Order: C-alpha cells, then sequence, then structure tokens
RNA sequence: UUCAACGAGGAAUUCCUAGUAAGCGCAAGUCAUCAGCUUGCGUUGAUUACGUCCCUGCCCUUUGUACACAC
C-alpha cells in the first residue's frame, strides 16, 4: 500500500496506491518527470504509476526472476529505468517499448 | 486637455509632466540625439516625436507602447502638427 | 456470502407496542402513557368547565 | 514466471449495497409484486390469494392479481442461486403500490410461505428488518425511484414475451468492465410488460414459450454465471 | 496645516473610517498594520485596492482605518471600500485630477463596490 | 461521429410547447446560412451557441 | 530600443508589505498562485458561459448575480463552484469553509497534475456539461420521453452540480475529505476518464437522449 | 388539437 | 408566430404555393393583400437563407 | 458471553425565488397571545426558475369606440 503524503504535513494522505499483494519494498518518483512513481514489490515486477491515475499502472515492468529490491532512473535519458533484483542482473528498460523485456 | 506637458531634451528623452501638480508622470526614451518636436493627437491617443537623428517616433499614449518608427533622409529641425486633419509637417535639413 | 437470519416477531401488530422482556420498564412506560393521557384529559376538562 | 497471490486462503466476497456505484454487479428487480397488509377484526395479514374469499373484492381488486407466492418463489431462486453466493447480485423488489424494497444478498429468507407472509407484514409496517446478530440491517424499504440506488453506469433491460429471444452469455459479454446490468422481471401472474418503461432502454425476451418469473430469473442468473465464470 | 482626507466605507453593519494624510507610506487597520487583517483568506479583499493601482500611489500617503461593527467579512468589505474611496479622494484634493479619475477608472473597472456600496434594499415583488 | 455548433437567431414564442422546453431557430456556424428549428431545455436566449449532436431532424411540438 | 520609465524611485513603504504580495501587483492570480491568463476555454459555446476573463484574487466576490436572468453567467467560475460547494443541510452559508476547501483542492490538483488548476476546472466544466437530454412528454401522461438539447447555461449549471455532488458522495464516509475527492473528480473529469460520477452521469443523459431521440 | 403554424405546416 | 414557426423547407413549399396560386387569378385577386402580407413577411424573415440558396428553379419561381 | 430502541427516516403531502432558503447565537417578555414558548436583534449566506400557458386551475373579453395613422 504505497501511501504518498505531502511533505511537511503528515495528516493529508494525498493518495494511497493499492499495489501488489506482496510487500512493496522500493518506491520513488521519477527524477526528471514529476508525475510517475516507480514501486517495486516482492512480486518480481516494478511499476510506473501515474499519480493522477492511481488505479492502473502506466507501465508494468516485468521480466525478473527473484525479488526486485532496487530502482534507479538514468539521469539524462528519462525513459530508462535501471532495476535491480536478487539474482544479480541489473535489468534496465526503455519505457517507449513494451516493457516486459529489458533492453 | 491641458493636463500633460511634454519636454524634449537635447539628449533624446521625452518626459511627460502633469500641469496641475507638476509631478513626473512618464518618460519615453527613443531618440539618442536631440528631440526637436513633440505633439499629441487631439484625442490623446497617438503622440509623435521628431528628432535630429532623423527618426520620427509614433507612440500610443494610453498604452505606453510605440506603434512605429520612420527614418527620414535628413535631421529634422521643427515639427508643426495639424490636429483636425491628423497631418504633421517636419522641416528637414535638406 | 455470510448468511444472517432476519429478526422479526410473528403475528405482528404495528399499532401494538413490541415486547420489551422487562416488566419494570414496560409497565412503567405503560403507566407513563396512562398518566400522561389521563392528566392531560382531566385538566383539559376542568379548564374548559372553568371557562 | 507470474508469482502467486500472497494469501491463497479463500476470502468471502464483499456483499454490496447501494452505497457503492462503482462495482460491477447484476441487479434483479421483481416489479409488480403484490405485498399489501390488511387489518382484520386485531390481525395484520398479507393479502394472499387463498387466506380469504373476497377481501380483495371487498376492497375492489381481482383474485387473479393477489400473488405474493410468486415473489416468494423468485426470492428463493435469486437467494439460493450461486451468483448471490459469490455476491455479484443485489435484489430490489417493488410492489404494485410502488413501494420499493432493497433486499440485501445476506438475508436468509424463510423457506416456507407463512413465515414469509408474517415477515413481509413487519417489513411493510416497521420499514426495516434486523439481522438476528443485528450487527447490520438486511432488508429495508427505500426511496423511489430505483435509479437513485442503481449504479451510475448501468444498462437496464426488461424480460418480456413479445420480444426477440437473445442469448444471455454473449449479451452479458458485450457490456464492458465498469458497467452493471439491471434486470426488471415481471412478477405478475399475467398482464402487460410495460411496468418500468421510464427506466428501460432494452426490452429483451428469453424464450418462445411462456416463461415464469422465477424461471426467467434463474435463466438470467445462470447466463451471468456462465458469463462471469461462476 | 497638514493635508488630511477622511472617508467612510460601509457594509451590512460594519463601518470603516479612513484618514489619508501625506506621510511615509504606512497603512494601518485598527492600529495594527494592514497585513494583520483577519480572517486571512480575505486579506486579499483588503489588499486589492492597493495592488490594483500599485504601491507607488501609497508610497507618499499614510492611511489609517478604524473599523467597527459587522462581522468578519463585513469588516473586510468596509475596509476595502474605505481604502479605495480614501485614496481617490486624496488624489482629487491634493494631487492632480488626472490621477484621480485614473484611479476611479481602475477601481470601477475592477468592481464599483469599491466606491459605491449597495445601500437601500429590498424589492416588493 | 462529429458534432455541430448552432447559434440561436430567434427564440420562438407562441408555440404550444411543453413547459420547460422552448422551441428555437438555430443557424449553423460552419455554413452561416442554413437554419433548423430545434427545441432546447435550458434557459436559452438569442445568439448563444448550442451543440447539436445531429443536424438532420427538425423539431415538432412537444405537449 | 524603446523603454517607458514610469516609476522613478524604488518604492518603499513604512508598513512592511511582504515580497510575494508586492510581487502580485503586476498580475492578478487566484489565491496569489494560479494565473488567469492562458486559461482558455477549450470548447466554444461554453465561452460566454464560463467566466475566466476577469481575474480575481479570491473566490469571494459578493456581487449581485441573482437579480436578472442571465447575470449569473458571468460570476467567475471558481465562485460558482464555491457557491455550489456550500450546499447541504450541514454547511449552508459556510462560504469561508467552501473557499478554504477550493483553495486546498486547487493546491492538490496542481501538485498531482503539473498544470493550471484553473484550466483543470474549466476543462471539467466543459467535459461534464451534457449536450442533450430527455424531457418526459405529456401525451396524456403516458410513459414516454423525448430528447431535446440543453442551453449552455444549463450545461454549466448541471456541470457544477454534477461535480460537487459527485465529490460529496465520494467523500460521504470514506477516508478522504471533500477537498481530496473533489480533486480526483476534477482531474478525472478534466481528462474525461469515465471513472468520475460527473461524466458517467453525463454519458447516461446523452445515452438516453440517443435511445429515445 | 393543433394550433396555427403547425396547422399551416401540415396543410 | 405562425409564419415564424415553420422551417425553411416549409418556406420553400410556401413559395411553391404562391407560385401555384398566381395562375388561378380568381383566388389571387380575391386574396391579394393576405398573399402580399404573408409572402413579404416570409421572405423578409428568411431572407438570409433565401438569397444563399443556389437553384435556378427557385430563382425563376421568385421572378 | 447470550434474549430492547436506533446508524438520517417509506408511500405521500406541504412550503419556498435574494440579503431569499438554511445555519448560528444574543437580548427582550410591552393591557390580547406567549414562557412545554413568543417576538425582536444581528452574524454567515447560497442552488435553481426569473420563461411559459402544454398540464391543473382561476379570471376577463367576444361591436375597436376612443379622435387621428395603421390594422
Amino acid at each position: 500500500l504505497v501511501s504518498v503524503y505531502d511533505s511537511y504535513n503528515p495528516r493529508t494522505i494525498l493518495l494511497s496506491i493499492n499495489a501488489s499483494t506482496h510487500p512493496t519494498h522500493v518506491t520513488k518518483f521519477h527524477t526528471q518527470d514529476n508525475k510517475i512513481l516507480a514501486t517495486a514489490s516482492d512480486d518480481r515486477v516494478t511499476r510506473l504509476w501515474d499519480i493522477s491515475n492511481a488505479y492502473e499502472p502506466q507501465l508494468e515492468l516485468t521480466g525478473a526472476t527473484d525479488y526486485v529490491r532496487t530502482l534507479s532512473f538514468i539521469p539524462a535519458a528519462p525513459h530508462l529505468v535501471a532495476t535491480g533484483s536478487y539474482d544479480g542482473l541489473i535489468r534496465l528498460y526503455d519505457t517507449r517499448s513494451s516493457g516486459s523485456t529489458p533492453i | 486637455c491641458g493636463n500633460f506637458g511634454f519636454i524634449g531634451s537635447s539628449n533624446g528623452s521625452i518626459t511627460i509632466y502633469n500641469m496641475q501638480s507638476g509631478i513626473l508622470r512618464k518618460k519615453y526614451k527613443l531618440h539618442k540625439r536631440a528631440v526637436t518636436g513633440i505633439s499629441l493627437d487631439g484625442m490623446n491617443r497617438k503622440m509623435v516625436s521628431c528628432g535630429l537623428d532623423g527618426i520620427v517616433g509614433f507612440y500610443d499614449f494610453n498604452k505606453s507602447t510605440l506603434l512605429g518608427k520612420l527614418k527620414l533622409d535628413a535631421p529634422i529641425t521643427a515639427m508643426v502638427y495639424h490636429r483636425s486633419s491628423d497631418l504633421f509637417a517636419l522641416a528637414l535639413d535638406d | 456470502i455470510p448468511t444472517h437470519a432476519p429478526k422479526y416477531e410473528e403475528n405482528f401488530n404495528p399499532d401494538k407496542k413490541s415486547y420489551d422482556p422487562d416488566r419494570t420498564r414496560s409497565e412503567i412506560n405503560k403507566m407513563k402513557a396512562q398518566l400522561k393521557k389521563e392528566r392531560k384529559f382531566t385538566m383539559k376538562e376542568i379548564r374548559k368547565d372553568a371557562k | 514466471q507470474k508469482a502467486l497471490p500472497a494469501s491463497l486462503v479463500p476470502q468471502a466476497p464483499p456483499v454490496l449495497t447501494s452505497k457503492d456505484k462503482i462495482t460491477k454487479r447484476m441487479i434483479v428487480v421483481l416489479a409488480m409484486a403484490s405485498l399489501e397488509t390488511h387489518k382484520i377484526s386485531d390481525k395484520y395479514v398479507l393479502l394472499n390469494c387463498d387466506d380469504h374469499q373476497g377481501l380483495l373484492k371487498k376492497m375492489g381488486r381481482d383474485i387473479s392479481e393477489a400473488r405474493p407466492d410468486i415473489t416468494h418463489q423468485c426470492l428463493l431462486t435469486l437467494l439460493d442461486s450461486p451468483i448471490n453466493k459469490a455476491g455479484k447480485l443485489q435484489v430490489y423488489i417493488q410492489t404494485s403500490r410502488g413501494i420499493l424494497i432493497e433486499v440485501n444478498p445476506t438475508v436468509r429468507i424463510p423457506r416456507t410461505f407463512k413465515r414469509f407472509s408474517g415477515l413481509m407484514v413487519q417489513l411493510l409496517h416497521k420499514l426495516s428488518i434486523r439481522s438476528v446478530n443485528s450487527e447490520e440491517k438486511l432488508l429495508k424499504v427505500i426511496k423511489n425511484p430505483i435509479t437513485d440506488h442503481l449504479p451510475t453506469k448501468c444498462r437496464k433491460v426488461t424480460l418480456s414475451f413479445d420480444a426477440p429471444v437473445i442469448r444471455v452469455q454473449d449479451y452479458i459479454e458485450k457490456l464492458d468492465d465498469d458497467e452493471s446490468i439491471c434486470v426488471f422481471v415481471g412478477a405478475m401472474a399475467r398482464g402487460k410488460d410495460n411496468f418500468a418503461d421510464e427506466y428501460v432502454d432494452e426490452k429483451v425476451g428469453l424464450s418462445n414459450y411462456p416463461l415464469s418469473a422465477s424461471v426467467a430469473c434463474s435463466k438470467f442468473c445462470h447466463g451471468a454465471e456462465d458469463a462471469w465464470n461462476i | 496645516a497638514v493635508p488630511s482626507v477622511q472617508t467612510f466605507g460601509k457594509k451590512k453593519s460594519a463601518t470603516a473610517v479612513a484618514h489619508v494624510k501625506a506621510g511615509k507610506g504606512l497603512i494601518k487597520v485598527n492600529g495594527s498594520p494592514i497585513t494583520l487583517v483577519e480572517p486571512e483568506i480575505l486579506r486579499f479583499k483588503v489588499y486589492e485596492p492597493l495592488l490594483l493601482v500599485g504601491l507607488d500611489k501609497f508610497s507618499n500617503i499614510d492611511i489609517r482605518v478604524r473599523v467597527t461593527g459587522g462581522g468578519h467579512v463585513s469588516q473586510v468589505y468596509a475596509i476595502r471600500q474605505a481604502i479605495a474611496k480614501g485614496l481617490v479622494a486624496y488624489h482629487q484634493k491634493y494631487v492632480d485630477e488626472q490621477s484621480k479619475n485614473e484611479l476611479k477608472k481602475a477601481f470601477t473597472s475592477y468592481d464599483r463596490t469599491l466606491l459605491i456600496a449597495d445601500s437601500r434594499r429590498p424589492e416588493p415583488k | 461521429t462529429p458534432v455541430t455548433l448552432a447559434k440561436v437567431i430567434k427564440v420562438l414564442g407562441r408555440t404550444g410547447s411543453r413547459g420547460g422546453v422552448t422551441q428555437v431557430r438555430v443557424e449553423f456556424l460552419e455554413d452561416t446560412s442554413r437554419t433548423i428549428v430545434r427545441n432546447v431545455k435550458g434557459p436559452v436566449r438569442e445568439n448563444d451557441i448550442l451543440v447539436l449532436m445531429e443536424s438532420e431532424r427538425e423539431a415538432r411540438r412537444l405537449r | 530600443d524603446f523603454e517607458v520609465v514610469e516609476e522613478f524611485t524604488p518604492v518603499v513603504l513604512a508598513t512592511p508589505i511582504p515580497e510575494e504580495v508586492q510581487q502580485a501587483q503586476t498580475e492578478i492570480k487566484l489565491f496569489n498562485k494560479w494565473s488567469f491568463e492562458e486559461v482558455e476555454v477549450k470548447d466554444a459555446s461554453l465561452v460566454d458561459y464560463v467566466q475566466v476573463r476577469q481575474p480575481i484574487f479570491v473566490a469571494h466576490t459578493a456581487g449581485r448575480y441573482a437579480n436578472k436572468r442571465f447575470r449569473k453567467a458571468q460570476c467567475p467560475i471558481i465562485e460558482r463552484l464555491t457557491n455550489s460547494l456550500m450546499m447541504n443541510g450541514r454547511n449552508n452559508g459556510k462560504k469561508l469553509k467552501a473557499v478554504r476547501i477550493i483553495k486546498h483542492t486547487l493546491d492538490i490538483i496542481n501538485v498531482l497534475t503539473d498544470q493550471n488548476p484553473i484550466q483543470v476546472v474549466v476543462d471539467a466544466i466543459t467535459n461534464t456539461g451534457p449536450r442533450e437530454d430527455t424531457t418526459r412528454v405529456g401525451g396524456g401522461g403516458a410513459a414516454r420521453r423525448q430528447a431535446v438539447d440543453v442551453s449552455p447555461l444549463r450545461r454549466v449549471n448541471q456541470a457544477i452540480a454534477l461535480l460537487t455532488i459527485g465529490a460529496r458522495e465520494a467523500a460521504f464516509r470514506n477516508i478522504k475529505t471533500i477537498a481530496e475527492t473533489l480533486a480526483e473528480e476534477l482531474i478525472n473529469a478534466a481528462k474525461g476518464s469515465s471513472t468520475s460520477y460527473a461524466i458517467k452521469k453525463k454519458d447516461e443523459l446523452e445515452r438516453v437522449a440517443k435511445s429515445n431521440r | 388539437s393543433l394550433k396555427a403554424g403547425e396547422r399551416l405546416m401540415e396543410a | 408566430d405562425a409564419l415564424m414557426v415553420m422551417p425553411f423547407s416549409y418556406v420553400l413549399k410556401f413559395l411553391k404555393f404562391i407560385d401555384t396560386v398566381m395562375q388561378n387569378k380568381t383566388l389571387l385577386h380575391s386574396h391579394l393583400p393576405l398573399i402580399c402580407k404573408n409572402l413579404f413577411f416570409i421572405i423578409k424573415f428568411n431572407h438570409k437563407e433565401l438569397v444563399s440558396q443556389k437553384n435556378e428553379e427557385l430563382k425563376l419561381q421568385i421572378n
């Protein structure tokens, strides 16, 4: 349950994403964009949600085999998501493409 | 209207004063040499300045903008405006 | 779906009051209604023959 | 590749009420039910067809209408069908006197007839019927018309006899994934199928033979079960 | 020997007297500054006679407003009407008439309830 | 399916229309010459624009 | 070039007027944050019936917009949304509460969708307001309808009503408040996403109009 | 009953 | 109001009625001012649309 | 721990168009009425009609008279 509050006001839960049923472990916004949020869970799939449409993810980065625990974004190209899981294998994805296969 | 009085200085600066209180209202800076004539339209809408760098400047007055700018072929020494026919005559150097 | 049973009294009468199982709230409420209607009726009668 | 849900223990589906206009469901309405009370002199009866000779003719109406047993047998069908058990259905019944009743899915309707009559009298005269556990309320009379309680996106059909026969499974398959489907079934003994015309945009039929109200209700329920994989 | 101009603003039962005189630039409501007018979501209703015409009009005058009666929103409406017509009246009297009716055009184009209150009501239909 | 815009040029009075429903004579904006008599539900006046779904149905009375 | 020098000294005032306040004397923005320029109405026929042209500082003009027939068509659209927000049995008259929650919901519209929340609410009006409707025909009283148009004032009226009562129902007894559910409603109606109460109701009116048209 | 205008139209 | 309610198709067939009636000169001349009043109001009212119709048949009919 | 009422109120019906509906308190207690309350007083203050006789009704006229012009 990825809860996004506003900073410097703990009483206003801005929205609450019901992500996958397993524990979501890493959540962070895009570094270049400001309205997509990457949440990866113990479902071996990271997700790019749009925080306007927090019912279905705008991309659902599958393709992993064990326990994704880390995100990063590439700091100049803002389409490129470098995710990292418990089987080595820093997979990274161009988001313009399908997204179920790392490039 | 008798409200504003315009000063054109020999360094190119048209200042617009009130006549009742005398406080500086506005200050147009278009010419870079002397301003040898200023005049304003009969309905306080377009003022015309002419200087001896040889450019005539047409300014709107309600809005502060300039509408246009016309470069003649000589420096200008005197302007006489005719306010009903909206025609001004500039006595040039040639 | 969970399955609950509907609570009702068989042989209903909506004008009659329901069966509170206590006899020390139902009877004092019965004599509350009795005392109110007989007090209002009695003093209405005596103020109209006073008029 | 695809991981499992984090808890395979079977959870009960949420029972849905009219305070949820988003979830897809199937609404079954029993229109033109005959639910009416009479005082007898110290007794309040539901006007059956058989508990009298001429109470209905001493009031004016005819014996070919005073039918509460057919809304009883439709309540039995909709409240034992598997789609009620999976909680993809809510029932609204509505009377010939225009009295609208919301029937929750969790109600254990009395299976015999005279318990149902004695329950329906207290429904019409208390306006609400509690669960025995009484942690919620499970049967209540509500505000006309039905479209205030129905979901915001819902196409409403009626089930009639002078209508083209269609197939229920692909008909439910044609509507998308945030639309509900509301069904108005005639609980008359006989008569005209016009009783809900200001709500309905599609007047559909289910057979070429005279179908009963409960058999039509179970036909649409079974079609929705085959459609939504139940 | 000093120039001073007193005007009045009014709403439902609020009243607000504004004294405008030639000064340093200070705007005060009930002794406290204009930036402490409550309920703080209508502070821009008080601020709009200032920002409509620019603070260079106010930079040589100093206004002070005494407000009495009414409630919160009646008081901020009487304050802004007093500020507006006080500035216009000072510009009629001690500054030039060209600036006076430029201020009148600005306030009237925003809303003329900055200058004329709605005074006698109702209607017998 | 497109939609069209139509500026009212006459608010038709003395029609025997149902209350709340006023007949009206709109013209189109894409060819500013052809007209059609519609009947609207809101409070309508002259020269306001209304969005007709289809352009091919003149209106009758309502009663 | 050409420049007009019309203030001749840096103006200081003896009362400290804050820097963002004296910043705002050059453009009137709603709540001193959101601009009214480049707020266009993306639908003709609902220009002249949404009013975004006269810029205001707060949604509390107390003007008289209910004494002639179409004068309410030029109350500013944030104020029409505010006035429609403050109506129930509970909060009749609490206009400072409705102004405060409009301020909050415009803040979070901007923080969720990095765009002008005034443009968002203008778009929500122009998407939500229906374009046809059915009136129940008399004909003797018989059960029949007939499809008619709607005037643009009725479109903006019913647009604001659908938005605000959709927000009331979406914050009836949920975790979220009226400000947050109104923000998600205005975002969903702005993009026209068929998951808002407003545009689902609009599609139902236009659908019944198409049905017995 | 109709009225004038639509009686003229149908005629 | 009767002449304003009818749409332009009925204005065109009203012109067809006038063109039929001024050949039977017993009921042209027994209804000249009624015919004149109605026809002049009809084309004065629909004059924006009438002149933008392009057909020589209507042109010869008017002539 | 298990044996009462209730989580905004059915059919129907009434009233209402701008400082109006509704919220909120504060005073008074005025020869009748009122204190199981009545009347004032402010404060906050909107939605929707502001058109039409189609429905339900009610009312008026059916020689133009009153002087041109027009109809």
